[PDB]
C-alpha cells in the first residue's frame, strides 16, 4: 500500500469525468439554436470505467422538433449543468480532503 | 345581354372572419409572451 492510487481512490478520475459532462452539456445549450444539431449524452459509468483504465450516446427528445432537427431541451440541459456543477463541487471536496490527509498523516500537524 | 356582373363577396362574412382571426392572432401573441417569460424564470438554475 503507500500508493496515491490506494490513497486518493476514484475521486482523480471522477473530476476528469464530470468537467468532460459539463463540456458536454455547455455544448448542448450552446448548439441547442443550430438546426439538425442533435443532442449528445454522457455514460458516466462507461467514462468512469473508462478513465480507471485506459459510443456516441444521443438523447431522446421528449417532444418533435419544430421542423429545424435540433432536439436539444434547453429546460433539461440546465437541469442536468446544475446537478453536474454540484457533484463535481463534491468530488473536488472529496479529492482535495485526500490530500490534506496524506500531508496531515506524513508531517503529524 | 344588356346587364353586367358584380362580384359576389359577402361582406358581412369577411367581416366576422376578420374578427375572429383578430382575437385568434392575439390570444398566440401571449403565448409567445407566456414562452419567454417561463424561459427567463428558468435561468436561475445555473445562477449559482
Amino acid at each position: 500500500a503507500i500508493s496515491f492510487d490506494n490513497a486518493l481512490g476514484i475521486h482523480q478520475h471522477t473530476v476528469g469525468v464530470r468537467e468532460r459532462n459539463a463540456e458536454v452539456i455547455s455544448t448542448n445549450i450552446a448548439q441547442a439554436n443550430t438546426p439538425g444539431y442533435k443532442a449528445r449524452g454522457l455514460d458516466f459509468a462507461k467514462e468512469l470505467q473508462a478513465a480507471t483504465s485506459g459510443d456516441k450516446l444521443y438523447r431522446l427528445p421528449t417532444q418533435p422538433d419544430t421542423g429545424d432537427g435540433n432536439t436539444v431541451d434547453l429546460d433539461l440541459e440546465r437541469n442536468l449543468f446544475m446537478q453536474n456543477q454540484i457533484r463535481h463541487q463534491a468530488s473536488l471536496d472529496f479529492l482535495g480532503s485526500k490530500f490534506k490527509n496524506l500531508t496531515k498523516a506524513i508531517k503529524g500537524e | 345581354t344588356g346587364a353586367i356582373e358584380g362580384s359576389n363577396v359577402n361582406a358581412v362574412g369577411e367581416m366576422t372572419a376578420l374578427i375572429d382571426l383578430q382575437r385568434q392572432f392575439e390570444m398566440q401573441v401571449k403565448m409567445m409572451s407566456t414562452a419567454e417569460e417561463m424561459d427567463k424564470s428558468s435561468d436561475s438554475l445555473l445562477r449559482m
